[PDB]
């Protein structure tokens, strides 16, 4: 009955049902063969489908297109950016607390209360951090109260972006809203409220925008050279003969230098003065905007070995064990960070299990190394040595019969 | 008068006449000097204790141009003893090869060496060309690295080009390692080349790996006696498969990477898909590091495995395959039709050195 919804629904269930409803009619009569069907997959089976555009993105390209599930993603995929959204708009799920990196328990089913203590540790262990988003959803289009199921006490506020793609599809008798999530959410404030006398976290979420490429690591190309070939010669006649050094085969020499210490131990100006410029290769064009970059990364870089038992992520112990070392901490790397623009999997790593997915702030350090000609062919980006980078979230997938894990994680500087 | 061959790898130095059917010339790819300036080849093996080892090629890449120099003088006059004048040069590249290094290659061979005419190829595909293909996927594994380089029509296919810092000398630090690990000790830089010669007459592919452990393990007909320099005599056992082994499990070394196998369907599936087919019929393997008895059917085992059922897959391993990037080399220079292709000198000293870039 709105002619055009407001931004936020808020408690207003009837008009919010009432607009959806008008809107789910439309939208469907809009979708093809292939996407009502896609549509009409993912109600009969929801989970299993949102679990695979989870983490779809990290097999083999070849791996990814002769997967079954795969069909369906694009068909679904497809279906919900057909209808982009008019103007912003809010949107409410709950959360599991595990999402945000709390590995602990707000308050247990019975509970209807929720301790001041666990309060603060959560708006603690989530305040500063960005935490990357993915996978479908449904969502809510008004705030939950008497009548709506509450199956968490965690309550998220979300401001969808005037462009986002968004679906509303009658199911048997409701309204249902299917997104798909793309960018990470800073939580800006959390609050306790109440709801049927029981009280619940609410978290105030907002999109903070990077660039995904994810799988298509032609999108990518594309991006990396549109910023980086000008770069290409730009570097200037020291900086240009000192570049072709890491990009020169062999890197085990670089890095290795920077890990066990060579600058203030071992001083050695054949490779200083290669790196006071290598270094400023990378600060000549330093990043045009926010863009997530993979790092597929070896047992060294988190204290074991390939060999350590408390690798093997087959058993959750060693997961458990690895976040309370890593997840809310942040790590710095003495080496030359070298990362791709796709999540791939690929021959050079085929077999490493950490997934270093990183969000690299807009203005910082790093360049499309694969911008070069000949050179070419792996969409690497390069990072500068010395650089930090917080570990907001451990995730976790099945690659085969070995268990991966994927860090999201933001570069600080 | 007659054109020159010189294969340029990251140990070994593969050099001749063009038209022979091998290299007069190999020696080991090394400078020497101390802490009187200057030795290369042998004469700087024999000099070890006075002088520095450094090998100019790393990973098949040129990494000190003035070593290469010396190693490239030592070749036209200690090694091969004609004047870079009176003589056309061939020479061989690994692939992604990057611009810069392909235009260092040309100066100093014209405007040092001062030769009539030069050219220069990519390793794989001479490779191929010797055994008469020029479509097909090689193996190219040497001293320092190891490709595989898919090629359709004569010219390599950069983006599918597969590289693995992973070869011999790896495979002799482990054999070194593992022996260790037995009785036996190793530890010299000039004892280590005793280690390598039994990796190079002892060491071979195990068809099935584990049947090869267990076979090992429970009875002693595997077990091959080696006959140190001087009197004393070392066994070897598991060993003798466990150290090439580690080229389709990386993970033997600490490596995470994929294994030999698993780069050629890799390389191969970056492909064209319409090629796919006569990549699989034409996997040629090269280098001295694919000369492992039981390496060619053990490729054609795990790439069968890997591959649609339907598939059609030939593994091409010749006896030759050691110095082919050479034959190849020799093969091309030979070539009646191919003489009006060189860069010449009048071709260099006028238009720039940006010529080279020959895509055909
Ligand atoms: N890893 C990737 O996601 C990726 C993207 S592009 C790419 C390219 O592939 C080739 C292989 O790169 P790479 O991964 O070896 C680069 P790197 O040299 O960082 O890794 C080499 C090895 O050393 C260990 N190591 C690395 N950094 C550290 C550190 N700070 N502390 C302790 N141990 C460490 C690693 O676990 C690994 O075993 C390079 O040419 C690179 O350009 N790798
Ligand atoms: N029968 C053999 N079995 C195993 N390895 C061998 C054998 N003969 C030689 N090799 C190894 O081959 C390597 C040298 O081969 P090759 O000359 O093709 O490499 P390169 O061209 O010197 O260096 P690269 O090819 O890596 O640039 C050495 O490591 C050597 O020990
Ligand atoms: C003519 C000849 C060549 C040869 O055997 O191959 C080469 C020779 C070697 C250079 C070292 C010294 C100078 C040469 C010793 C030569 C002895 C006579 C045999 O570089 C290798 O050692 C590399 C390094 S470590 C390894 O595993 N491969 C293989
Ligand atoms: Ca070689």
């Amino acid at each position: 009955a709105f002619i055009e919804r407001p931004e936020d629904f808020l408690k207003d269930k009837e008009n919010a049902i009432q607009w959806e409803k008008k809107e789910a009619e439309r939208v469907e009569k809009n979708l093809d063969t292939l996407e009502k069907e896609a549509l009409e997959l993912y109600k009969k089976d929801s989970e299993q489908i949102s679990n695979y555009s989870q983490t779809r993105q990290y097999f083999y390209d070849y791996q990814i297109e002769s997967n079954p599930r795969e069909k369906e993603y694009k068909n679904l995929r497809n279906a919900i950016s057909k209808n982009k959204i008019d103007k912003p708009i809010n949107v409410y799920y709950f959360e599991s607390p595990e999402k945000f990196a709390f590995n602990k328990e707000i308050r247990t089913e019975n509970q209807n209360e929720i301790s001041l203590e666990k309060f603060n540790e959560l708006k603690e262990t989530i305040q500063d951090k960005l935490f990357k988003q993915d996978g479908f959803k449904d969502v809510s289009l008004y705030e939950p109260g008497n009548g709506d199921e509450k199956p968490t006490p965690l309550l998220i506020h979300l401001k969808l972006p005037k462009n986002t793609g968004m679906l509303p599809y009658i199911n048997s008798n409701d309204v249902k809203t299917l997104i798909e999530q793309d960018y990470s959410i800073k939580i800006d404030k959390i609050v306790r409220i109440v709801i049927e006398g029981k009280q619940y976290i609410k978290a105030e979420a907002s999109i903070v925008n990077s660039l995904d490429f994810k799988d298509d690591v032609s999108k990518g190309d594309l991006w990396g050279k549109e910023n980086y070939s000008d770069w290409s010669n730009k570097l200037t006649p020291n900086e240009l003969a000192d570049v072709n050094d890491y990009m020169r085969g062999g890197y085990t020499a670089i890095n290795n230098y920077l890990i066990s210490n060579g600058p203030l131990n071992n001083p050695n100006p054949e490779l200083d003065s290669k790196v006071n410029n290598i270094e400023n290769a990378l600060k000549l064009t330093p990043i045009p905007s926010n863009l997530i970059v993979y790092r597929r990364s070896g047992p060294q870089e988190f204290g074991l070995t390939l060999t350590s038992p408390e690798y093997d992520f087959n058993k959750i112990e060693n997961i458990d064990a690895f976040k309370e070392k890593w997840e809310g901490k942040v790590i710095t790397y003495p080496n030359f960070i070298s990362t791709s623009i796709g999540s791939v999997n690929m021959s050079a790593f085929a077999k490493r299990k950490i997934i270093l997915r990183i969000n690299i702030p807009k203005d910082s350090p790093g360049a499309y190394l694969s911008a070069i000609p000949g050179y070419a062919g792996e969409y690497e980006v390069l990072l500068n040595h010395g650089s930090k980078f917080k570990i907001n979230k451990v995730d976790s997938y099945k690659d085969g019969t070995v268990t991966k894990l994927i860090l999201d994680a933001t570069l600080i500087n | 008068t007659t054109a020159l061959v010189c294969d340029n790898g990251s140990g070994l130095v593969k050099a001749g006449f063009a038209g022979d059917d091998a290299p007069r010339a190999v020696f080991p790819s090394i400078v020497g000097r101390p802490r009187k300036d200057s030795y290369v080849g042998d004469e700087a093996q024999s000099k070890r204790g006075i002088l520095t080892l450094k090998y100019p090629i790393e990973h098949g890449i040129i990494t000190n141009w003035d070593d290469m120099e010396k190693i490239w003088h030592h070749t036209f006059y200690n090694e091969l003893r004609v004047a870079p004048e009176e003589h056309p040069t061939l020479l061989t590249e690994a692939p992604l090869n990057p611009k810069a290094n392909r235009e260092k290659m040309t100066q100093i061979m014209f405007e040092t060496f001062n030769v009539p005419a030069m050219y220069v190829a990519i390793q794989a595909v001479l490779s191929l060309y010797a055994s008469g293909r020029t479509t097909g996927i090689v193996l190219d594994s040497g001293d320092g690295v190891t490709h595989n380089v898919p090629i359709y029509e004569g010219y390599a296919l950069p983006h599918a080009i597969m590289r693995l810092d992973l070869a011999g000398r790896d495979l002799t630090d482990y054999l070194m390692k593992i022996l260790t690990e037995r009785g036996y000790s190793f530890v010299t830089t000039a004892e280590r080349e005793i280690v390598r010669d039994i990796k190079e007459k002892l060491c071979y592919v195990a068809l099935d790996f584990e049947n090869e452990m267990a076979t090992a393990a429970s009875s002693s007909s595997l077990e091959k006696s080696y006959e140190l320099p001087d009197g004393q005599v070392i066994t070897i056992g598991n060993e003798r498969f466990r150290c090439p082994e580690t080229l389709f499990q990386p993970s033997f070394i600490g490596m995470e990477s994929a294994g030999i196998h698993e780069t050629t369907y890799n390389s191969i599936m970056k492909c064209d898909i319409d090629i796919r087919k006569d990549l699989y019929a034409n996997n040629v393997m090269s280098g001295g590091t694919t000369m492992y008895p039981g390496i060619a059917d053990r490729m054609q085992k795990e790439i069968t495995a890997l591959a649609p059922s339907t598939m059609k897959i030939k593994i091409i391993a010749p006896p030759e395959r050691k110095y082919s990037v050479w034959i190849g080399g020799s093969i091309l220079a030979s070539l009646s039709t191919f003489q009006q292709m060189w860069i010449t000198k009048q071709e260099y000293d006028e238009a720039g050195p940006s010529i080279v870039h020959r895509k055909c």
